[PDB]
DNA sequence: AGGTAGTCACAGCTGATTGCGCT
DNA sequence: GCGCAATCAGCTGTGACTACCT
C-alpha cells in the first residue's frame, strides 16, 4: 500500500512469524503466493498449491502462484473444503494470511453448488438446491429470453428450468457475474438413460505419475467435470486423452485444428483403446466411413461451423450428429478456442463432459480468461523442469544468437516504414550465414535440423540457396506427408524446413535441433510450440534474430513464456568457427546485389 | 575456496619406540610427535581453512590425538600432548599382540574424512590426504582389511603418503602405488622433520609444480588364505578368486559358500 | 576478391560486439584460469559448437 | 588494493621494523603464494645461503613463471635478500628477524602477544557473542548510512573528514552536510572485508597527518587480526597514539569497549575478517533477498527495482532500466556482478557457476549499452594537397602524442584541442620554411 | 491531448469445378 | 465416355499496422 521505493510493501499486514520459518510460503494480500523449491516438504506443498491455485512462473529455486477465483472454484471441486484449505493455508504460511484472502476465499468457496447444469433428453436444465436463487436470478433481463415459452413453473420434485440452448453460453458468462458460478458434472457412473459403449483400453500402455494426478484430479468424487489439461507436446498428451475416453464409457467425440490431427487421433486410439475400426469414424469428407451409427467419432474445427452451404452427405451427418448426448467432448489445441466461429461450437453440440487439452496456453487478445466459462477451469499445469528431470522431457538448451545488421541493410531498414523492413531483417546476410554455419554443424554432428521461417517469399531464397527441401504449404497434401515421412528415416537428409505449417500439434518426427527465423512478432503460442516440437543436453534450439530492429524486442516479448516455464535463453554474439570455412556471401558484392531482389517486391 | 585436509596416523608402538630408547639413539619417539606436531602447526600456517587431524595407532586401539606462539597452536599442541600421554600412561600390556593397527587407524581417518567432506559447504571442494609414519613391522595378518581400505580411499580420491622410518612395509608401498601418493625412506631419522616439510608438506596440486623424488620398488607379493603370508608364486581359484599356496583337490572358500 | 573478402570479414565479425569485447580482452586476465571448477561450468554451459 | 601492493611500496626500513612482530610475519606469510610459503617453510631452518639456481631447479619448467613471480614477490616483500656468496655465485638467505619472529610464533618462545588476561579476573560487564556480533553490525550500518546522509546516522566529525579524506563524499559549502559521489555508491558496493581493509589502507596512509606510527598501528591490526573471537584482551601495554587508534577501531565497531577508560577491549568478528548469503538469483531476473536491514534494501534498489517487501523477505527484479540508471549512477556491471555472486544464498553455491551465466552476460551487456557511442573532441585536418605532406604533420603529431585518428588513404587525421595549436604552429613554420 | 474496425501477410478448412488416364 | 485426383473460390484464424472522435 506504501510507496517509499514505488515497492507494494505488506510488512504490518501480515506479522504472523511465530516459530520461525518452516514453512516454505509467503501469501500476499491481494493476491499471490511465493514457495520455496528448496524444501523437504516441497512436494507436499507444491501438490497442495497445484490443487487450489495455477502457477504464474516456476523458476528453480522461488516458484510463484496466483489465486484466483476459477482456482478456488476447482479447489472446492475436488473433496477438498473450505475448512480443510484455510487451516492448511495458515499452517504453512511463516508470515500469516492478511485479512483480504479469507473473506476473498470465504466468498469464492461459498458460491459453488448453489446452481449446477444438467442435460437430459437434449435438454438443458439449471437446478438449484435452494428455490431462492431462482427468484433472485428471475429479475435478471438475460435470463428470461432463455425459457420458451417463458418457462411458468417447471414443478419437478429443488427447483429447476429449462434455458434455450443456442443460448448457453450467454447464461454463462452471466452467471459469474453474478457470482453464481455453473458446475459441469457428469455422473457417468448411473446414468441408464445413456447408451455406453464397450470401450477398453489395453492393459499395457503404461502412464506417468503426472498424468496419473491429472486423472485423478479429473475424477475427484467418482464423476468426470469439465476442465482442460495442460501438457507438453513430446509429453504423453493423447494417452490422456484415451484414457480419459476410456473411463467415461460413452460416446466420445474428438476435435482436432487439422485434417492430419484426425489421423493421429484414430491412430492413437487404435493402438491404445482396443476399439473395432466399425465404431471408429472420422467425419472430414474426405472418406465418409459411415459416421452414422458409430461410438467415437473424430472430426475438426472449420466444418462444424460453417456459415455456407453445406454437402448434402455432410447436412445429413450433422443433423443426425445434434439429435443425441455426447460423451466427454474432448477438444484439441484448446487455446484457439476463443475465436468468431470456435466459440459457437461448443454451441451446436451437446455435450455432458468437455475436456480441453493443449500444450500452449498463453494466447493474445486476453481472451484465455474467456475459456473459464466456455470449458471450465484451468484443471492441471504441468511442472516443465521437474518433468525434464525425470528424463522423460528432452531438456533444450535454449540459445538466442543474434547478428549484427549489414551495412548494405541497415540504411534501407532505416529508410523505410511502412511495413516494407520485414524482408530487410528478415533476409540478413550475416543471419543467413549463422543459419548456414549452425546446418552444416550440426549435419557434421548428425542431428535432424527443423528450420522454422515465416514470410516463406524469403523462405524461398533461403532454402533453394542451400538446395534444402522446404514445406511451403500451399504445395499439396502428398508431398508435405511423403517429405516428413522420409525426413526421419534418411542418413542423407536431415534437414527440413516448416514455413508456419509446423505451428500446431502435427505428426512431426524427433529431432534434436530447431532454428527458427522471422516468426511472427510477439507469438508466445507460437514459440512455445515451436519448442514443443523438439522435447519428447539432449537437444537444443537457437533462435537467430537480427541487432537494433524490431525483432529483437519480439525475440525478448516473446520469450517470457518460457522464463516463466523455468527455461533460460543463453545469448550467443559470436560463432566459433565462423571464418573457418566458407559460407555464402563472403564478399560484398553478392551482399549488395541482395539489396535489388529483396526490395524486387514492390506490392503497391 | 580451496581446502585441505591433512590427516597423520603415527605409529605408536609401545615395543618399537622401547627399543629405540634401549639403543639411546639421537632419535626417540617425543622427538617424532614433536615433528609431528611441527608438521601439523606448518599445514595449518599454510592456508586458514586447512584442517587437521591426528590419529595414533597402538597394540590397542586408535587414539584421536585431535606463550608467544600461535593461540590456536598453543591450544593445538596440548590437547595432543595431554591425549600422547593418556594414551602412553594408561597403555597396559595385556596379550601377545604385537602388530599395529594400521589398519584400523587408516578406517578411523577415512570416517573422520568423510564425516568433514560433509559438513563443508557445497561451494567449496576438500582435498582430503593421510599421511602416515611407519615404524614397527608391517603386519601379515590385516592384509585383506588393509587392500578393502586402499581400494576405499582409492574410490573416494584421498592421497596416502607413508613415510617409512626403520623397514619398509610393502602394504604402504601399495597403497603408496594405487592412490598416487609419496612413498619415502628416511635415510637419517633425525631429520625426519625436514624430510617432511620438504616432501609431504605440499599439496597435489603444489607437488605437480616441484619436483619429487622418483617411487621407490613396490612390491605386489599376495597373501595365502590359509598361511596370510606373502607369496610370489601360488594357486588361485578360478571362481572365487582365492589365493592358496598349495595345490588342493577342493577349494576351501567354494565350499564354504553354499 | 581477397580484399574484397578481408573487408567483408572485418566488417561482419566485429561490428558492434567486438570493438568493445575485444579491447576488454585485451586488458583482461591474460594469464591462467582461476580454478578448474570454472573451466568444467564453462564447458558443461557452452554450446558444442563453441567448444571446437 | 591489497595487502602485497602497500607492502611493496613500503620502505626498506619499515618492512625490517614490522618483522619485528610474530604475529606481523605470519599475516604476511600467509598472503604469499602456494609455492613461496614451500620455500620459506623449507628454508626456516637453514642458516646458509642456497644457490639462485639450486632453488630454481626445484620447479620444474613448465612453472617457471609461477617460480619468477613468487620470486619476485619474494624479492618485493624482502622476505629474503641475495648475498654474495663466495667464488661469483649469488645466495639466497631468508632475513634473520623474520626467520626468528616466524619461529617463534610456530614453535613458541618469549612472551604472549597480548600482556595478560586474569589480572583484573573475570568482567563484570562481559557480553556474549551474538551480542558483538551485533554491535559490530550496527556500527557498520551507522557508518555507512552516514555515507549516504541520512540523519538517523551521528558520527564523529573526524570520521566524516576521513571520508572526505578518501573521497567518498565532498563539502561544496561549509556547514551543510555532504554529498555521496560515485566513488562513495561504488564503495558501498563493495564488499564489506573489502570496505574495511580499504578503509584501513587509507587510513594508513593519513596517518602520517596525525603523527602516528604506521609500524605499532600495522602490528597491532595484524595482532588483532590472529586474535580469538569472544575473548578479552589487556588495553595497557600500548602508546597513547595506539589508543586513539583504538577508540578509533571501536567507532567503527571492528573492537568492543564498554568505556574508554576500560582496560579490556574484545575482538569482533570483523577484526578477525580484517586480514582477508542471502540472495537468491533466478533466471527471470528477479532477487530473493533474506534481509531485513534497511542497509540491503538501499544496496539492492540501487540497480534494481523493487516489488514486494515482507517483513523477512524482499523480492526485487533486475529490470534493463534500473541497471542502466546504476551505471549512470557510475556502478560498473563487475562490481553488481561481484556484489551479487558475494551474497549468494547458501543454495544457490550448488550450483556451477554460482550466478546463472546467462544474468551475468545480460547485465554484460546492457552495461555495453552506455558506452555505445564514443565521443572524442577535437580538430580534423582535411586540405592536403600532396601525399608527402600529410605525412610529416601525421608523424609530428605522433611525436607531440596529440593524434586520436589516422586515416593515411584519404589523408586524413585528428588532433586533440590542447595540441591543435601546436600542430597549427608546425605547419605554418613548414610553409615558411618551404 | 490519447485508443479500435479495416487491411495485409500467411496458413488452415471445406464446397464445388476440371483437365488427365484406358488390360 | 466414366472415374480419380489436382485446382480454385470462399470463408476463417493470428498477429501486426493504420486513419478519425471524447
Ligand atoms: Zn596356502
Ligand atoms: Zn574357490
Amino acid at each position: 500500500k506504501v510507496d517509499e521505493y514505488g515497492a507494494k510493501d505488506y510488512r504490518l499486514q501480515m506479522p504472523l512469524k511465530d516459530d520461525h520459518t518452516s514453512r516454505p510460503l509467503w501469501v500476499a494480500p491481494d493476491g499471490h503466493i511465493f514457495l520455496e523449491a528448496f524444501s523437504p516438504v516441497y512436494k507436499y506443498a507444491q501438490d497442495f498449491l497445484v490443487a487450489i491455485a495455477e502457477p504464474v512462473c516456476r523458476p528453480t529455486h522461488v516458484h510463484e502462484y496466483k489465486l484466483t477465483a476459477y482456482s478456488l472454484y476447482a479447489a472446492v471441486s475436488v473433496g477438498l473444503q473450505t475448512s480443510d484449505i484455510t487451516e492448511y493455508l495458515r499452517k504453512l504460511s511463516k508470515t500469516g494470511v492478511p485479512d483480504g484472502i479469507m473473506q476473498f476465499i470465504k466468498l469464492c468457496t461459498v458460491s459453488y453448488g448453489k446452481v449446477k447444469l444438467v442435460l437430459k433428453h437434449n435438454r438443458y436444465f439449471v437446478e438449484s438446491c435452494h428455490p431462492d436463487v431462482i427468484q433472485h436470478l428471475l429479475q435478471d433481463p438475460v435470463i428470461r429470453e432463455c425459457r420458451l415459452r417463458n418457462s411458468e413453473g417447471e414443478a419437478t420434485e429443488t427447483v429447476s428450468f429449462e434455458v434455450k440452448q443456442e443460448m448457453i453460453e450467454e447464461l454463462q458468462k452471466r452467471c459469474i457475474h453474478l457470482e453464481y458460478p455453473l458446475l459441469a458434472e457428469y455422473d457417468f457412473r448411473n446414468d441408464s438413460v445413456n447408451p455406453d459403449i464397450n470401450i477398453d483400453l489395453k492393459p499395457t500402455a503404461v502412464l506417468r505419475p503426472y498424468q496419473e494426478k491429472s486423472l485423478r484430479k479429473m475424477f475427484g468424487n467418482g464423476r468426470a467435470r469439465s476442465g482442460v489439461i495442460v501438457l507438453p507436446c513430446g509429453a504423453g498428451k493423447s494417452l490422456v486423452g484415451v484414457t480419459a475416453a476410456c473411463t467415461v464409457r460413452k460416446r466420445c467425440l474428438v476435435l482436432g485444428n487439422s485434417a492430419v490431427s484426425v489421423e493421429q487421433w484414430k491412430a492413437q486410439f487404435k493402438m491404445w483403446s482396443t476399439i473395432d475400426d466399425s465404431q471408429i469414424c472420422r467425419f472430414t469428407s474426405d472418406a465418409k466411413d459411415k459416421p452414422i451409427g458409430c461410438s467415437v467419432a473424430i472430426s475438426t474445427y472449420s466444418m462444424l461451423g460453417h456459415t455456407t452451404k453445406r454437402s448434402w452427405e455432410a447436412e445429413r451427418v450433422m443433423e443426425w450428429l445434434k439429435t443425441q448426448e455426447w460423451g466427454l467432448m474432448i477438444l484439441d489445441e484448446v487455446h484457439t478456442i476463443p475465436a468468431k466461429m470456435f466459440r459457437r461450437v461448443l454451441t451446436i453440440v451437446q455435450a455432458h463432459c468437455k475436456l480441453g487439452l493443449t500444450a500452449t496456453l498463453v494466447r493474445e487478445d486476453d481472451k484465455i480468461v474467456d475459456l473459464n466459462f466456455l470449458i471450465g477451469p484451468k484443471l492441471y499445469e504441468a511442472n516443465w523442469m521437474e518433468l525434464q528431470n525425470n528424463g522423460y522431457i528432452a531438456k533444450v538448451q535454449c540459445a538466442e544468437v543474434w547478428c549484427p545488421m549489414s551495412p548494405e541493410f541497415y540504411r534501407e531498414y532505416v529508410a523505410i516504414k511502412t511495413k516494407k523492413r520485414i524482408l530487410l531483417y528478415t533476409m540478413n546476410p550475416n543471419k543467413f550465414r549463422a543459419c548456414q554455419f549452425l546446418i552444416k554443424f550440426h549435419e557434421r554432428r548428425n542431428d535432424k535440423i527443423i528450420v522454422f521461417a515465416d514470410n516463406v517469399f524469403a523462405l524461398k531464397e533461403y532454402a533453394i540457396r542451400l538446395n534444402k527441401p522446404y514445406i511451403y504449404g500451399p504445395t499439396s497434401q502428398g508431398e508435405r506427408m511423403q517429405i516428413l515421412q522420409n525426413f526421419k528415416h534418411n542418413p542423407k537428409i536431415n534437414t527440413i524446413f516448416i514455413s508456419k505449417v509446423g505451428d500446431t500439434s502435427f505428426d512431426l518426427p524427433e529431432a534434436n535441433v530447431l532454428i527458427q527465423i522471422s516468426s511472427h512478432g510477439g507469438s508466445r503460442r507460437q514459440e512455445a510450440q515451436r519448442l514443443g516440437r523438439v522435447l519428447r543436453y539432449n537437444a537444443f534450439f537457437y533462435s537467430l534474430v537480427s541487432q537494433d530492429t524490431q525483432e529483437m524486442a519480439y525475440s525478448t516479448k516473446r520469450q517470457r513464456f518460457l522464463v516463466d516455464q523455468g527455461y533460460s535463453f543463453k545469448v550467443i554474439t559470436k560463432l566459433a568457427g565462423m571464418e573457418e570455412e566458407d559460407l555464402a556471401f563472403s564478399t560484398k558484392e553478392e551482399q549488395q546485389q541482395l539489396l535489388q531482389k529483396v526490395l524486387a517486391a514492390t506490392d503497391l | 575456496d580451496e581446502l585441505n585436509l591433512l590427516v597423520i596416523v603415527v605409529d605408536a608402538n609401545p615395543i618399537w619406540w622401547g627399543k629405540q630408547a634401549l639403543k639411546e639413539s639421537q632419535f626417540t619417539l617425543s622427538k617424532c610427535i614433536d615433528a609431528v606436531m611441527v608438521l601439523g602447526n606448518s599445514h595449518l600456517f599454510m592456508n586458514r581453512s586447512n584442517k587437521l587431524a591426528v590419529i595414533a595407532s597402538h597394540i590397542q586401539e586408535s587414539r584421536f590425538l585431535y606463550d608467544g606462539k600461535y593461540e590456536l597452536l598453543t591450544s593445538a599442541n596440548e590437547v595432543i600432548v595431554e591425549e600422547i600421554k593418556d594414551l602412553m600412561t594408561k597403555s597396559d600390556i595385556k596379550g601377545q599382540h604385537t602388530e599395529t593397527l594400521l589398519a584400523g587407524s587408516l578406517a578411523k581417518a577415512l570416517c573422520y574424512i568423510h564425516r568433514m567432506n560433509k559438513e563443508v559447504k557445497d561451494n567449496q571442494e576438500m582435498k582430503s590426504r593421510i599421511l602416515v609414519i611407519k615404524a614397527a613391522e608391517d603386519s601379515a595378518l590385516q592384509y585383506m582389511n588393509f587392500m578393502n581400505v586402499i581400494f576405499a580411499a582409492q574410490k573416494q580420491n584421498i592421497l596416502i603418503d607413508a613415510c617409512v622410518l626403520d623397514s619398509d612395509s610393502g602394504l604402504l608401498q601399495q597403497a603408496c602405488d594405487i592412490t598416487g601418493g609419496l612413498y619415502l625412506k628416511v635415510p637419517q631419522m633425525p631429520s625426519l622433520l625436514q624430510y617432511l616439510l620438504w616432501v609431504f608438506l605440499p599439496d597435489q596440486d603444489q607437488r605437480s609444480q616441484l619436483i619429487l623424488p622418483p617411487p621407490v620398488h613396490v612390491d605386489y607379493r599376495a597373501a595365502c588364505f590359509c598361511h596370510r603370508n606373502l607369496i610370489e608364486i601360488g594357486y588361485v581359484c578360478s571362481v572365487c578368486l582365492s589365493i592358496f599356496c598349495n595345490f588342493s583337490p577342493i577349494c576351501t572358500t567354494c565350499e564354504t559358500a553354499f | 576478391g581477397t580484399s574484397s573478402q578481408a573487408e567483408a570479414a572485418r566488417i561482419l565479425a566485429a561490428s558492434w560486439p567486438q570493438n568493445r569485447e575485444d579491447e576488454e580482452k585485451q586488458k583482461l586476465k591474460g594469464g591462467p584460469k582461476k580454478t578448474k571448477r570454472e573451466k568444467k561450468a564453462a564447458a558443461s554451459h557452452l554450446f558444442p559448437f563453441e567448444k571446437l | 588494493r591489497n595487502l602485497q601492493e602497500f607492502l611493496g611500496g613500503l620502505s626498506p626500513g619499515v618492512l625490517d621494523r614490522l618483522y619485528g612482530h610474530p604475529a606481523t610475519c605470519l599475516a604476511v606469510f600467509r598472503e604469499l603464494p602456494s609455492l613461496a610459503k614451500n620455500w620459506v617453510m623449507r628454508m626456516l631452518f637453514l642458516e646458509q645461503p642456497l644457490p639462485q639456481a639450486a632453488v630454481a631447479l626445484w620447479v620444474k619448467k613448465e612453472f617457471s613463471k609461477a617460480q619468477e613471480e613468487s620470486t619476485g614477490l619474494l624479492s618485493g616483500l624482502r622476505i629474503w635478500h641475495t648475498q654474495l656468496l663466495p667464488g661469483g655465485l649469488q645466495g639466497l638467505i631468508l632475513n634473520p628477524i623474520f626467520r626468528q619472529n616466524l619461529r617463534i610464533a610456530l614453535l613458541g618462545g618469549g612472551k604472549a602477544w597480548s600482556d595478560d588476561t586474569s589480572q583484573l579476573g573475570p568482567d563484570k560487564h562481559a557480553r556474549d557473542v551474538p551480542s558483538l556480533d551485533k554491535y559490530a553490525e550496527e556500527r557498520w550500518e551507522v557508518v555507512l548510512h552516514f555515507m549516504v546522509g541520512s540523519p538517523s546516522a551521528a558520527v564523529s566529525q573526524d570520521l566524516a573528514q576521513l571520508l572526505s579524506q578518501a573521497g567518498l563524499m565532498k563539502s561544496t559549502e561549509p556547514g551543510e552536510p555532504p554529498c555521496i559521489t560515485s566513488a562513495g555508491f561504488q564503495f558501498l558496493l563493495l564488499d564489506t572485508p573489502a570496505q574495511l581493509w580499504y578503509f584501513m589502507l587509507q587510513y594508513l596512509q593519513t596517518a602520517q597527518s596525525r603523527g602516528m606510527d604506521l609500524v605499532e598501528i600495522l602490528s597491532f591490526l595484524f595482532q588483532l587480526s590472529f586474535s580469538t573471537l569472544g575473548k578479552d584482551y589487556s588495553v595497557e601495554g600500548m602508546s597513547d597514539s595506539l589508543l586513539n587508534f583504538l577508540q578509533h577501531l571501536r567507532e567503527f565497531g571492528l573492537v568492543f569497549q564498554r568505556k574508554r577508560k576500560s582496560r579490556r577491549y574484545y575482538p569482533t568478528r570483523l577484526a578477525i575478517n580484517l586480514s582477508s548469503g542471502f540472495i537468491v538469483v533466478e533466471t527471470n531476473y528477479r532477487l530473493y533477498a533474506y534481509t531485513e536491514s534497511e542497509l540491503q534494501i538501499a544496496l539492492i534498489a540501487l540497480f534494481s527495482e523493487m516489488l514486494y517487501r515482507f517483513p523477512n523477505m524482499v523480492v526485487a527484479q533486475v529490470t534493463r532500466e534500473s541497471v542502466q540508471q546504476a551505471i549512470a549512477s557510475g556502478i560498473t556491471a563487475q562490481q553488481i556482478i561481484h556484489f551479487l555472486r558475494t551474497r549468494a544464498h547458501p543454495v544457490m553455491l550448488k550450483q556451477t557457476p554460482v550466478l546463472p551465466p546467462t544474468i551475468t552476460d545480460q547485465i554484460r551487456l546492457w552495461e555495453l549499452e552506455r558506452d555505445r557511442l564514443r565521443f572524442t573532441e577535437g580538430v580534423l585536418y582535411n586540405q592536403f594537397l600532396s601525399q608527402v605532406d600529410f605525412e610529416l604533420l601525421l608523424a609530428h603529431a605522433r611525436e607531440l602524442g596529440v593524434l586520436v585518428f589516422e586515416n593515411s588513404a584519404k589523408r586524413l587525421m585528428v588532433v586533440t584541442p590542447a595540441g591543435h595549436s601546436d600542430v597549427k604552429r608546425f605547419w605554418k613554420r613548414q610553409k615558411h620554411s618551404s
